[PDB]
């Protein structure tokens, strides 16, 4: 949504240092994790018994990359996040039948994720500011629902 | 908690909805189509036009349960034992969607019970839906 | 909000059969006896200790009167609820410290009394048509909140 | 339902948060204010800037609360019963900011628990903030 001018930059920083492909997997991992219901979805993955076993699932890891390398192509494009989600919100609702609150879900997780991974590099100031990211993200990934 | 005076509310109001329990229910789950696009996530599988044989047969299978709490209001995590096991290990239903037909099952039961649904019993029937969401909602983590 | 021509029509076809002043009061007495801690916010309002107390007070049928006034007021400009309820998000905000789910919890209860009021004339269609005119007007409301 | 490695897992990190319990809890106040400006609506008689006296104070007293919690972790309904009281009767706060405080209580702990904050500990720390949410807002009606 509409973070400040220093907010946006402060975003941009905190992401340069982000390998994109762990937090995608240790993200989606975690959802899997904290949110057991969201492995509806993925039947398909395999083993999905326990922490260490979702974690570790190779499957589990791939489709974390492919899901935050989508989410860190967007905020390019943070002032026009409907736009350029819009194909994938088409996608996530008529294909996929997903249920944005999971967006919603996974925005949760990666903040901590987030707060984590950085420690106290992740102030309270940086946290808003992903929290206006992830929420855009997540009203952007459900806006073409129907 | 269900006060006394809520279990008798949802006796008399649910006794009132008695035979026409299978066409409210497929009432509130068309309304909750309607006004919440979102929850149609779980239904693909679902005809979701108007007069379904799906949503008719789902609305006749979830007034049935609502029927079984409120005959159980006093043991109902007992009563939807199957059910909480079924929603949790299966379904998967992310649990806000549980507020959205709560909320058009009131809407339906208001529309349709003029002289019954006063602001008491208007409050006892939302707490009780809120009931069996929680219960229902028990084993999901 | 965003409703469809035909969704524009029903809402002002049912509106125009709508009687502000009881509406409201039952409005707002219900929200108080559905969501006791809403009364929170209405200490001055004198005896609120039970549903019968409560919708026979006067000033909740007062303030419910004054409430959905300004609601009704506001369905003449669907096209920009946020520049019509501008100026008193800012004051629910700043001055009266209304947190804005309680906008939230009045629709709900809004719903279910047209519902009561109108029977069966309240259809499936009309709801979501109703859905999308609360929902928009909470978020008018809450959109000055800082 | 909190189970018993929930329980093993709560206690282990907050007990490691030890001392620091007072100051995270004003962390997480700060960062639940900033994020989540509405919460607000309930502090007007706060000084609600970075480092002041009012929320460095209040954090102590949510954490001390939580330390309760987490010592009777088999009987939070009695141990916080005189909280669930304050909170429904008084304070009023609606139900929805109980998600947004734990949401950043939770991001607090991960922020200080680089070797602790484990998807498991993740999960049971999620868990238990939701429990206590439950029974501050379980006599709200
Ligand atoms: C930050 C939000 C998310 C982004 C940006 C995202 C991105 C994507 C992308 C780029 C794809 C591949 C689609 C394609 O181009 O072919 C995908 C697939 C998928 N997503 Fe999402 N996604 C998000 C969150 C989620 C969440 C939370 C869930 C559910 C827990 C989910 C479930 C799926 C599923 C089921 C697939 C299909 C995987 C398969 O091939 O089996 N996504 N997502
Ligand atoms: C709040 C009250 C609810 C009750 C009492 C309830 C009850 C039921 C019942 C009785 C069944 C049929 C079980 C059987 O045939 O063995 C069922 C299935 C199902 N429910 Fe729930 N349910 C509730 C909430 C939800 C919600 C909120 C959703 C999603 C919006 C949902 C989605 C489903 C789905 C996906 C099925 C299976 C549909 C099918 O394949 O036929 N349920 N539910
Ligand atoms: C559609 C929703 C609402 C609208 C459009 C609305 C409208 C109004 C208006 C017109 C005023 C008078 C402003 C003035 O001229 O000074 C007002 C005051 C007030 N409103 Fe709202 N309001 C809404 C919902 C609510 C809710 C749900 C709450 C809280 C439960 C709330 C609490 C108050 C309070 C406490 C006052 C102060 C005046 C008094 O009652 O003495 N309002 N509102
Ligand atoms: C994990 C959840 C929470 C815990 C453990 C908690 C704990 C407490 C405690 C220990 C008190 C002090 C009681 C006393 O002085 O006797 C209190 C006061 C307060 N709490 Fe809660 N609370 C929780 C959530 C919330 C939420 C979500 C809000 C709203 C955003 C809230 C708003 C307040 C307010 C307004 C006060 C009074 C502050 C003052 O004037 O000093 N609390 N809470």
């Amino acid at each position: 949504v509409h973070l400040t001018p220093w907010e946006k930059s402060a975003v941009t920083a905190l992401w340069g240092k982000v390998n994109v492909d762990e937090v995608g997997g240790e993200a989606l991992g975690r959802l899997l994790v904290v949110y057991p219901w969201t492995q509806r979805f993925f039947e398909s993955f395999g083993d999905l018994s326990t922490p260490d076993a979702v974690m570790g699932n190779p499957k589990v890891k791939a489709h974390g990359k492919k899901v935050l390398g989508a989410f860190s192509d967007g905020l390019a494009h943070l002032d026009n996040l409907k736009g350029t989600f819009a194909t994938l919100s088409e996608l996530h609702c008529d294909k996929l039948h997903v249920d944005p609150e999971n967006f919603r879900l996974l925005g949760n997780v990666l903040v901590c994720v987030l707060a984590h991974h950085f420690g106290k590099e992740f102030t309270p100031p940086v946290q808003a500011a992903y929290q206006k990211v992830v929420a855009g993200v997540a009203n952007a990934l459900a806006h073409k629902y129907h | 908690v269900l006060s006394p005076a809520d279990k008798t509310n949802v006796k008399a109001a649910w006794g009132k909805v008695g035979a026409h329990a299978g066409e409210y229910g497929a009432e509130a789950l068309e309304r909750m189509f309607l006004s919440f696009p979102t929850t149609k996530t779980y239904f693909p599988h679902f005809d979701l036009s108007h007069g379904s044989a799906q949503v008719k047969g789902h609305g006749k299978k979830v007034a049935d349960a609502l029927t079984n709490a409120v005959a159980h209001v006093d043991d109902m995590p007992n009563a939807l034992s199957a059910l909480s096991d079924l929603h949790a290990h299966k379904l998967r239903v992310d649990p806000v969607n549980f507020k959205l037909l709560s909320h058009c099952l009131l809407v339906t039961l208001a529309a349709h019970l003029p002289a019954e649904f006063t602001p008491a019993v208007h409050a006892s029937l939302d707490k009780f839906l809120a009931s069996v969401s929680t219960v229902l909602t028990s084993k999901y983590r």
